[PDB]
């Protein structure tokens, strides 16, 4: 054996064990989700409060790319930031040459090809993050999830991290109960509920909720963070459902 | 470009590639340097498992770096050509910019620096060569003899030997060389050098090379018969 | 094998730690700082009696106000000294002044970690850098291949270092004269050296504000050796 | 074990051992503390010597007039990273006539450390940093880890026995956060914090290192007789 | 990133063998049989078209390739390796010869260039040797007809007749009994078909056999007229029908 | 990374030997023997082809003996492909010298440079050395007729008579026995063939398993001629000395 | 710079080169030696652009001396001249070409013959019985066409050379402050002190 | 045994990394099939969407490389998309450089040459994919050309790829033994698609809904994929016969 | 053709006393016959009790002052907050200027 010691080496199965090992780092991370809605997307993430000494609201994890795309990830946080930095470079060069802001499927493949490239050589390490991202373009709303291998698909709902299975189950119920569609404001509330429900798998430390959204009607197609009254309203909705 | 760090430290603080390069020197044919009152003599062993040699054209063991400095060595022959070439080029470059030939110390310092560079550069192995560099500084009559080794350290010697069985000939020189009175003449210096090689060599036939360097670019290589006379004379005094 | 810039499980760089072992094999070098000057002394340690000891150069001038002693793989020090001299002279060119001793030392230490897969391995030599400037006066620095440097009132490096350092702990005080420091280096060198200390196998040097960096003659050191033997017998 | 030869290799449980070994170098380092109020931010650092003949290794470095950090671990790595911060702060001033936000300073350090954890040949940085600063959104304290993880805090501590000070600050949180417009009291709280990490040794005059930045105070460092006030 | 493999992947073992070259020759041994025979007025090169699937169109896969109008090549071993070698070989005939001298290289020199390319895959950083042996047949004014074998090491040898691959040992022995220095091209084609039948197991017809000659100039295959000195390619690939005609009088 | 798969071709053994050079020499010891003999009026080059097949084209073939310029030739022992890389470099080097100085290159200078290239592959670059040993036979107006040999280490030496490749130990003993300094070319031709005939691993030495060449001043007045022997000429010289 | 001459006779090559170095309206020096010894039996004189001349001469000198040490042998005058020509032929298509004209006087010890080569800054080489660079040739060539014989002695060559210097001192516009004369023969290179 | 980690020869002349890349091909557990009509080339592939949270419209292994060329992949999606982006770039460059649309077989050769390089160069791993290129070439007509991690490529009368490829292959072989021709003797592409689905059903022994399949069709001057309803329309036609 | 230089006019003046020094300059800034500003200062406090003015082409003048101010900042960083003496500043400014010898800063500088 030894097939797992070097990136880009096929095992006799046809697998790249180093990528599968990066997936373990993602499974270790905190829970993050994405909900696709009527005219947009909603992102939420669990922020473990390690200590009283953490300044609330001041360790922001959700990231904006361009002015219309939001990105959240679970796993090695620095690796996610590297991926977003590239995403911002990719989006800038697309807007430079083609004028129009980068479409979400186009943006998805840019990240996909870049992450896939880090499975081609033994001189680089695969990314230790699964990234949930999306936004609104000329063809409406899109939600994506990208994994260490470079694999990505479009999603109705997406979840990753330590509480992914709990969150996935909760997401599947929403898809079944709302075939016509979920509204942006509703999806924000649901995101809060799901993060609180997915927190059961990480319940030693209590946490801080962080939500963002892009909606054609509610945010005018731009990425914004949910703060103040709309955040507290979403927190209260979530608190009522766990009890 | 090939980048591998081949010379690295080991847990005990040794650089094995440098130390193994010293073993290549230990395998090489013996070379000796002795400096007199007014000269330096470089003696070199030539192994006799090679008959049918052509001595006219075969590379000589002692090389002129400039008209006033010479270089002999022990170790890998192919490696030594690279050091000699670089030294010869630096010799001409020094004359060009400083308008004065190199001092023996300077030429030695340059050669040693090259050797050192190959001990902490990626993709290269150290030189499997130790050198004896002898000569006279411009407009100076004080004899100079220096030694370098793969690590890059260099130093001055009243007399020194390198190569196989060098520890035996160093032993000889350590009791037979008086610091208070170095070989007063050319004859005395050549004899002490030939004597020291005869402790290790075999036959004093076509096994010993002797090169004499005197002040003001006066370098000459002795022929077989000339050396053979020293061999004949030493043996007759020995039977006593 | 393994990467040259690899960390051990204890959080140390293998190659840096191994180069420290090479330095322990080196010949002893001692430095003492006073308000009248800084003294630098080294053990020459000739491998054979035929080797002309005065060609052993382990104390070296960097500038008029900065001197340097070495211990370990001394061939590795050549490019360090070359850099130090260029740094010192370059600073004088750019700023029409002497460069601070600390700034010089920091510049030399910047070379240290420039290895990996830059040079192929760390340096196998430690340096004692002694000098004077107008701001911080007489200073002594110990520069390691880790890239770290400490200021010292007194410091020994090499094979006899831990024994000599313990001796320096007892002997050093803030009122030592230059002459007292000279004798103290000789005394402690004689203690840790293998062969018997004399003017041919040990070398002294100092840096003073007035006369700058000077390597002592074998005649001058011999008298200090004689003055030292007489004083120890005198009680 | 078999997966700690370099940073480019994941372990079967998804760990990067070279990064973890770099983290270990910080734990061996001398303790340093960081804390802030709404008006000032304070660094306190315990300096370490080789022996009684040596100087005490300086732990605090100034990055700009409004920013600086303290270090724990490999000091040369702190010099490289602080130099990078000095340049980034400087670029912001020359190009945009703008003081670099302490938050951006954190993001830049994170991304610099990260690149050293994904490529062959390189190594992680072997030092932890506590960055303090005062910018357009008031006082700040950051904690840098060479894994890339940067974290904004009211107070914290890194190094050997840092857990004592970190617990103390966690208790004192409500008190020291409201020490506004009083530098000497915020330092006193930081000096009392670092005292919870001492063993057999106490704070002396050439042992203690304090730094402060705030509303009407440039980033300045105190050593020697200037810290005698606080012992 | 970047190719960090700047070191040799083929090195000498204590016994003196070059492992990767030996192993490359082993890959050639596994390969399907190909052969070449030199006549007085031409050269023939032949091989079996091993089909991967009956749904595959074996006409789209050419084992015998034109390099210049007077030079052709066939192989045994790894197909993909051969394909890129043909690309490189065709280009080097232009860049290092035709663009300089205004004429096509003689067989021996083109062979020499291909051999160089294969030698470099034996010494350069981060590459394995080519897993093929080539047989190159060709004609040029001052050397006449010639036939060469190129091995993974980069070595090449001139042959009167030879075979490489699966059943090369038996095929070489067969050729030794039949070859004389008075063979006419048609006689050499006949012997090539006989020799190949021994190593072929399944169907033996013009669709499973690939065969080309180096013979007379073909003015009808030139594509233009008006230049007396240009008389057409000496390389010609025999059609499926042309092979079957000769298999009746076998 | 890629460190895992690096053979480290340019390192020392604990004994101070270069692994790859030693192993390349071991490879060369299985190659067909080549002999060079230097006479007072010329030089002989003789070499044994590696086990021949009857269907090999013998006349249009070159394996052992190559022409570097009009005054210098080489006999090869080792990988032919490796040798041709070096031969082309040597050919270009000779022309560079002629272009620069308007004089044919002195033999040693050409030998040194080719040997310096080999040396480089043993000290840097992480590549395998060239598995080749050369016998250089040539003439210049400084030293006249010269024989040299170089091997993968990049070390070269001059000879009166020398062998490379297989059975050098036995071949050298035989040459050392019958060689004398006042020897002529035609005598040297006979010695070369007699030595190969006794050291050969084959049953009997025939024309088709040999390459032969002479470098004489046997042109017309004060000029040197290179004669690469044709098959029939080797057949005749083999009969003339009574080997067949 | 300005005046450099060369005459090949039976047994030697004689080079004469002007001693003046003029910049602007000032003769800065009147004892300048516009020559370099490349090897024991090879001498090169030079004239042309300020700085370029000595820089090129010493560069060639360094290379020939390097060759001598490497091979323990002296290159023939023909070989040295070809090396020098090629260096100038390279130079002429460089970003900044050497503007230097040279004469190479040598004694071939293998042939026992004197040899004189004239090479201009373009790399135009010719072997000649007598040579000159610059405006000097416009007087000396015709003079030598008349008085030169191929079998002359070194003394006859010096008298023939005196005739050239006299003509130049009579008809040339500039004061070139006389010449330094050097002889190249079987015994090497020596300078005539009283000319 | 480091000869199994990089693309160098094993003692028996094999490249294990190439062989293991072939096994990565079946990691998706999807079977593909390609056939030729008179006027068209049809390619079909299974579509398995296990997760309910996936957007099914974004799950695809068929790619439109150019206006005329289509490509279906057997293997993981990251490598599949890597190959697709390169193929698109190569086909675009070819058109710019040479003034005409890149033929299907030429693109196949080019992608096969790239794959060959990864089998010879050490720093680059092979892509764990098999690429089936389809078109109606303006010179050669309906065309199917297929590439693998070894760098091998060849034209096909018809072909299949995936875990249960052998069953589909023989099924097609037996049809062409019977029909005695190189293609599907049918006028419309609609019925050639129907043939393709019919013979996949017979070989695999499974029934398909509209969301269990994925269809690409190449005609003169365009390659296009079918919607769920286009396939449903096609499934209804098969059922009513 | 584009001309990278311009002339912004104005004039400056420096006088030194026994324990003081003055550096004066008018506040007018011009191009051709137009006034750009009646108050645009070109005499600057650069720290360490050094005042500086680079008068001529203002873009080059500002660039130089900017670079020297930055040089003072890094001098502190690299040499333990040591005060940059006026003689050391002068030598440093020489190198700033000569570094652009073949594309000069078009200014008369006084400190
Ligand atoms: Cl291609």
């Amino acid at each position: 054996t030894g097939y797992d010691l070097s990136n880009s080496v096929f095992s006799p199965d046809g697998r790249n064990f180093q990528v599968e090992y990066a997936v373990k780092a993602v499974e270790n991370g905190t829970t993050s989700i994405g909900i696709k809605c009527n005219d947009g997307v909603v992102f939420a993430v669990e922020k473990l409060i390690t200590s009283k000494l953490l300044v609330p609201q001041k360790n922001v994890k959700i990231q904006v790319v361009d002015r219309h795309i939001g990105c959240v990830y679970s796993g090695l946080i620095p690796d996610g930031r590297h991926l977003v930095n590239r995403g911002r470079e990719e989006a800038a060069s697309f807007k430079k040459l083609y004028k129009t802001p980068i479409p979400i499927p186009a943006f998805a493949d840019r990240l996909g090809q870049y992450v896939q490239a880090h499975t081609l050589y033994n001189s680089v390490r695969p990314f230790g993050v699964s990234t949930i991202f999306g936004g609104v373009d000329k063809n409406g709303a899109h939600l994506y999830m990208l994994e260490p291998s470079g694999s990505y698909w479009g999603y109705k709902g997406a979840a990753t991290g330590k509480g992914r299975q709990s969150a996935k189950a909760e997401l599947e119920k929403l898809v079944d109960h709302h075939p016509e569609g979920l509204s942006a404001r509703e999806a924000v509330k649901q995101a809060a509920k799901i993060i609180y429900l997915a927190h059961e798998d990480n319940k030693e430390k209590d946490f801080e909720l962080e939500i963002s959204w892009c909606s054609l009607s509610e945010t005018n197609g731009l990425h914004k963070f949910v703060k103040g009254d709309l955040l507290q309203e979403a927190i209260d909705f979530a608190q009522k459902e766990i009890n | 470009g090939y980048d591998r760090a081949l010379s690295i430290f080991s847990p005990d603080g040794h650089i094995f590639q440098v130390e193994y390069a010293l073993e290549a020197v230990k395998r090489g044919t013996c070379a000796v340097g002795v400096k007199g009152k007014n000269c330096v003599v470089l003696g070199c062993e030539r192994r006799s498992t090679l008959k049918l040699q052509d001595t006219r054209i075969t590379p000589s063991k002692v090389s002129k770096i400039d008209s006033h400095v010479v270089l002999s060595f022990s170790g890998l022959n192919a490696d030594s050509r690279i050091l000699i070439e670089k030294a010869r080029v630096e010799a001409q470059s020094h004359r060009l910019t400083l308008e004065d030939p190199v001092t023996v110390e300077y030429l030695t310092r340059y050669v040693a620096g090259v050797q050192q560079r190959y001990t902490q550069s990626g993709g290269v192995r150290p030189f499997g060569v130790s050198t004896l560099i002898a000569g006279f500084d411009p407009r100076d009559d004080e004899p100079k003899l220096y030694q370098t080794e793969p690590s890059g350290i260099y130093s001055s010697w009243s007399a020194q030997t390198i190569g196989r069985n060098s520890k035996t000939v160093r032993e000889f020189l350590e009791k037979n060389y008086d610091r208070k009175e170095p070989p007063a003449t050319v004859e005395e210096c050549v004899k002490l050098t030939v004597r020291s090689l005869l402790e290790v060599v075999q036959t004093g036939a076509k096994n010993i090379e002797i090169t004499v360097v005197k002040p003001d670019s006066d370098i000459v290589a002795l022929s077989s018969e000339e050396i053979n006379q020293y061999v004949t004379q030493i043996e007759q005094e020995k039977q006593e | 094998d393994r990467g040259v810039s690899t960390f051990s499980p204890e959080g140390r760089l293998f190659q840096v730690e191994y180069s420290l072992e090479a330095i322990k094999l080196g010949s002893t070098a001692i430095g003492i700082a006073t308000k009248e000057g800084v003294v630098l002394g080294v053990e020459k340690r000739a491998t054979s009696p035929l080797l002309e000891s005065d060609s052993i150069e382990k104390i070296v001038e960097i500038d008029r106000h900065i001197g340097c002693a070495m211990s370990g793989l001394t061939a590795d020090a050549r490019s360090m000294i070359e850099h130090a001299r260029t740094a010192a002279v370059t600073h004088n060119l750019y700023y029409d002044e002497d460069i601070n001793v600390e700034s010089l030392t920091q510049s030399v230490c910047d070379l240290a970690l420039r290895f990996g897969e830059l040079m192929s391995r760390p340096f196998g030599v430690a340096l004692l850098i002694a000098g004077h400037d107008a701001d911080d006066g007489y200073q002594l620095f110990h520069a390691e291949p880790s890239g770290t440097f400490y200021r010292y009132n007194a410091k020994a490096i090499g094979s006899g270092s831990e024994g000599a350092q313990a001796e320096l702990l007892n002997e050093w005080h803030s009122s030592l004269t230059l002459k007292e420091a000279e004798l103290l280096v000789l005394k402690i060198l004689k203690q840790v050296m293998e062969e018997k200390l004399d003017e041919n196998n040990a070398q002294l040097s100092c840096i003073t504000k007035q006369d700058g960096f000077k390597i002592y003659d074998n005649e001058k050191t011999a008298e200090l050796i004689k003055e030292l033997k007489e004083k120890e017998a005198a009680e | 074990n078999n997966y700690d030869g370099d940073t480019v290799t994941f372990s079967p449980t998804g760990r990067l051992f070279q990064v973890e070994y770099a983290l270990e170098a910080i734990k061996q380092g001398s303790v340093t503390v960081g804390l802030r109020s709404n008006t000032h931010a304070v660094l306190v650092a315990l300096k370490r010597n080789a022996d009684e003949l040596s100087s005490y290794q300086k732990k605090i470095i100034k990055c700009d007039e409004h920013m600086g950090l303290s270090l724990a671990g490999l000091a040369p790595d702190a010099r490289v990273l602080s130099n990078y911060l000095r340049q980034q702060c400087n670029y912001s001033s020359l190009v945009f006539n703008r003081k670099l936000a302490v938050e951006r300073a954190g993001h830049l350090l994170c991304d610099k450390a990260q690149k050293n954890t994904q490529s062959y040949g390189g190594r992680p940085y072997g030092v932890g940093l506590l960055i303090i600063g005062y910018d357009k959104s008031g006082a700040h304290l950051l904690e840098f880890q060479p894994s890339g993880n940067v974290t904004e805090l009211y107070g914290t501590a890194i190094g050997a026995r840092s857990q004592g000070a970190k617990t103390y600050l966690e208790r004192t949180l409500d008190t020291f956060i409201k020490i506004d417009g009083n530098p000497d009291e915020l330092i006193k709280a930081g000096v009392e914090a670092i005292s919870q990490s001492l063993r057999d040794e106490s704070l002396t005059v050439d042992n203690l290192s304090i730094a402060i930045v705030g509303k009407d105070t440039p980033f300045t460092i105190y050593d020697g007789e200037a810290v005698a006030k606080y012992i | 990133m970047t190719d960090r493999y700047s070191f040799s992947l083929t090195t000498f073992s204590p016994s003196g063998k070059l492992g990767q070259i030996d192993y490359a020759l082993t890959a050639v041994k596994q390969g399907v049989t190909s052969l070449g025979i030199k006549a007085t007025n031409g050269v023939v090169i032949a091989t079996e078209k091993k089909s991967s699937s009956p749904l595959a169109m074996s006409e789209t896969l050419s084992k015998v390739s034109l390099l210049t109008p007077d030079i052709g090549a066939v192989y045994s071993g790894m197909g993909p390796d051969y394909r890129v070698l043909v690309d490189k070989s065709r280009k080097v005939a232009h860049t290092s010869y035709k663009r300089i001298y205004g004429e096509y290289p003689p067989t021996k020199l083109l062979v020499s260039e291909v051999a160089k390319i294969m030698q470099e895959a034996t010494q350069s950083g981060g590459v394995r040797p080519f897993g093929v042996s080539l047989l190159i047949a060709g004609h040029d004014e001052f050397n006449g007809f010639s036939l060469y074998q190129v091995d993974p090491s980069g070595s090449y040898f001139p042959w009167k007749a030879t075979a490489i691959g699966k059943g090369s040992v038996a095929a070489k022995t067969f050729l030794e009994k039949r070859w004389n220095d008075e063979l006419e091209l048609e006689d050499a084609i006949h012997i090539a078909l006989l020799t190949l039948k021994e190593s072929v197991e399944g169907e033996f017809n013009g669709d499973t056999i690939e065969l080309a000659i180096i013979g007379d100039e073909n003015p009808d295959l030139l594509g233009y007229t008006g230049i007396p000195t240009d008389k057409g390619p000496r390389f010609r690939k025999l059609t499926s029908q042309e092979i079957n005609d000769r298999l009746e009088a076998l | 990374g890629s460190r895992r798969y690096d053979s480290r071709t340019t390192i020392f053994s604990p004994e101070g030997r270069l692994y790859q050079v030693e192993y390349a020499l071991e490879s060369i010891s299985h190659a067909g023997t080549a002999i060079g003999i230097m006479a007072s009026d010329g030089i002989v080059l003789a070499a044994e082809r590696k086990v021949t097949s009857t269907l090999l084209e013998q006349d249009t073939s070159t394996e052992k003996l190559y022409k570097l310029n009009d005054k210098i030739a080489v006999a090869v022992a080792g990988l032919t492909a490796d040798a041709e890389i070096l031969i082309n470099t040597a050919r270009i080097h000779a022309q560079n010298y002629l272009k620069t100085y308007n004089e044919d290159i002195p033999v040693e200078i050409l030998v040194r440079r080719l040997s310096d290239i080999k040396q480089g592959y043993t000290q840097h670059g992480g590549l395998r050395p060239f598995g080749v040993s050369f016998i250089y036979a040539g003439y210049d107006d400084r030293y006249g007729y010269q024989l040299y040999t170089s091997n993968p280490s990049g070390n070269y030496t001059g000879w009166k008579a020398i062998s490379v490749g297989a059975n050098t130990s036995a071949a050298q003993t035989l040459l050392q026995m019958d060689y004398k300094d006042d020897m002529k070319v035609d005598d040297a031709i006979e010695l070369a063939l007699k030595t190969l005939s006794k050291t050969t691993d084959s049953s009997a030495l025939t024309y088709d398993r040999l390459e032969f060449a002479t470098i004489r001043k046997g042109a017309n007045d004060g000029e040197v001629y290179q004669k690469i022997f044709k098959p029939q000429e080797i057949k005749d010289i083999l009969v003339k000395t009574g080997i067949t | 710079m300005d005046i450099i001459l060369g005459i090949r006779v039976q047994d030697s090559v004689i080079l004469a080169s002007s001693k003046a170095v003029t910049r602007g309206i000032s003769v800065l020096k009147d004892s300048d030696d516009k020559t370099r010894q490349l090897s024991p039996h090879t001498l090169m004189s030079f004239a042309g652009e300020a700085g370029d001349t000595v820089q090129f001469a010493e560069y060639i000198q360094a290379n020939i001396q390097l060759y001598s040490i490497r091979e323990d042998y002296e290159l023939s005058p023909q070989a040295v001249s070809s090396f020098v020509r090629q260096e100038l032929a390279k130079s002429i298509r460089s970003r900044r070409p050497y503007q230097v004209n040279v004469l190479i006087g040598g004694y071939d010890k293998k042939k026992n013959k004197p040899e004189l080569y004239q090479i201009d800054y373009l790399g135009t080489k010719v072997e000649l019985p007598y040579g000159a660079h610059g405006y000097s040739g416009f007087y000396t060539f015709s003079l030598l066409d008349h008085h030169y014989r191929p079998d002359m002695t070194t003394e006859e060559g010096l008298d023939l050379l005196k005739l050239c210097v006299q003509e130049l001192e009579k008809r040339m516009p500039m004061d070139f402050k006389g010449v330094i004369v050097k002889i190249v023969d079987k015994d090497g290179i020596r300078q005539v002190d009283d000319f | 045994g480091y000869d199994r980690h990089i693309t160098i020869f094993s003692p028996e002349g094999r490249l294990y990394q190439v062989e293991y890349a072939f096994k990565a091909t079946n990691q998706t557990n999807i079977n593909s099939l390609a056939v030729r009509g008179k006027d068209c080339t049809v390619v079909i592939s299974q579509k398995k969407v296990p997760d309910k949270l996936l957007d099914p419209t974004t799950v695809s292994y068929i790619f439109c490389i150019s206006r005329t060329i289509g490509m279906v992949v057997n293997g993981p999606i990251p490598d599949a998309r890597n190959a697709a982006l390169r193929a698109k770039a190569e086909a675009a460059e070819f058109r710019y450089k040479y003034g005409y649309d890149m033929p299907c077989d030429v693109l196949a050769k080019r992608m096969a040459n790239l794959s060959q390089i990864y089998t010879q160069r050490a720093y680059m791993r092979p892509l764990g994919v098999i690429l089936t290129f389809v078109s109606v070439d303006e010179e050669l007509g309906p065309s199917i050309y297929k590439t693998d991690p070894a760098g091998y490529y060849v034209g096909y009368k018809a072909t299949a790829t995936g875990p249960k490829q052998q069953e589909i292959t023989t099924n097609l072989e037996n049809h062409f033994k019977k029909s005695k021709i190189d293609h599907i003797n049918e006028e419309s592409w609609e019925k050639v698609v129907e043939f393709a689905i019919t013979h996949m059903i017979d070989a695999l022994g499974t029934e398909f809904s509209k969301n269990d399949l994925e269809v690409g069709v190449a005609t003169k001057d365009k390659f296009f994929t079918l919607s769920a309803e286009n396939i449903e329309e096609r499934l209804v036609a098969i059922a009513e016969q | 053709q584009f001309n990278p230089y311009g002339d912004n006019g104005g004039t400056i003046l420096g006088i030194a006393g026994e324990d003081f020094a003055v550096l004066a300059g008018d506040t007018r800034n011009i191009t051709d016959y137009s006034i750009n500003s009646r108050y645009e200062p070109k005499v600057f406090d650069c720290g360490d009790n050094i005042v500086m003015s680079a008068n001529g082409f203002a873009a080059d003048g500002d660039a130089l002052v900017k670079r020297f101010k930055n040089s003072v900042k890094w001098y502190h960083f690299d040499h333990n907050d040591k005060k940059l003496s006026i003689n050391s500043a002068a030598r440093n400014i020489q190198h700033l200027l000569y570094g652009k010898r073949f594309f000069p800063y078009y200014v008369h500088t006084i400190i």
